[PDB]
């Protein structure tokens, strides 16, 4: 386990720094400070995300069409599980800690105005904590999210998309290998992490729900039209590791 | 609406 694989060393290098969401801690919390601190955090996650994956080695030779609908199909898991990794990492996982500025205890997650989605997301983090994921397979795992969703008729790179997501599954494969030795464990954890990432689609639908009604509360039906591919079943199709 | 965002973002750098 010692030395670790150059490509996890690299994904490590290209990991974003640190976004701060411009939250001010100082003033009592407000259903609309909270929700305006978390939709400008979040923009700032997205470009960062776009940034992060033209570092990616595979991504920038697909279709820019497949690059675009990829980032499109795939950043609300990719944000929900940088919170998960981060919550688990400086706070045992015990709260969302969603950027250093914005960190949402148990009783401030009560009464955020949005309670229910607190405790949705939280169980990406608990679970990293039954399973102690290690930063190398976190790594692997949170670009398999990139490549875990694509169009019903596939993509345009699609033999070029299948080697890139080939090529990273044995890549968690030496992430594991690092502290499982054994075919029989190191076998069982592949299972682990991978059913994971499966159960992530059901949830993801979930805050894309959440985030539609969100927006509705605060004002249509074109609107409405263009958020149902991502909280309807049948209309993309999930890439799952077991059946 | 992001997919005009992402668009812009990944041609860029
Ligand atoms: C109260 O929640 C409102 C949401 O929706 C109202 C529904 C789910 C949220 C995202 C959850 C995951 C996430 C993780 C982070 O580390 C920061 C932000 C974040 C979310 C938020 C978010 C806001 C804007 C954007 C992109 N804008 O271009 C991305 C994520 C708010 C929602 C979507």
């Amino acid at each position: 386990i010692q030395l670790i694989p150059p490509l996890i060393n690299l994904l490590m290098s290209i990991e974003p720094d640190v976004i701060y969401a411009g939250h001010d801690n100082t003033k009592p919390d407000t259903s609309s400070s909270l929700l305006t601190s978390l939709n400008q955090l979040g923009e700032r996650q997205l470009l960062s995300v776009v940034k992060w994956s033209k570092s990616l080695p595979g991504f920038r030779n697909l279709h820019i069409d497949d690059q675009i609908t990829l980032i499109q199909y795939s950043w609300m898991s990719l944000m929900v599980f940088g919170l998960g990794w981060r919550s688990y990492k400086h706070v045992s996982g015990q709260m969302l800690y969603f950027a250093p500025d914005l960190i949402l205890n148990e009783q401030r997650m009560k009464e955020s105005s949005f309670y229910s989605l607190c405790l949705t997301m939280w169980q990406i983090p608990q679970e990293f904590v039954k399973l102690q994921v290690s930063q190398e397979e976190f790594l692997c795992m949170k670009v398999l999210l990139l490549l875990n969703t694509i169009p019903l008729e596939g993509l345009r790179s699609q033999t070029q998309f299948e080697e890139m997501r080939s090529s990273y599954i044995r890549e968690l494969i030496k992430a594991i290998g690092l502290r499982q030795k054994g075919v029989v464990s190191s076998s069982q954890r592949f299972y682990q992490l991978t059913k994971l990432l499966d159960n992530l689609h059901d949830l993801v639908k979930q805050l894309h729900l959440y985030c539609l009604n969100t927006f509705i509360q605060s004002r249509m039906s074109e609107v409405i039209a263009a958020q149902l591919p991502k909280i309807l079943a049948g209309m993309v199709k999930p890439l799952l590791f077991h059946k | 609406g992001l997919e005009a965002i992402i668009r812009k973002a990944l041609m860029g750098k």
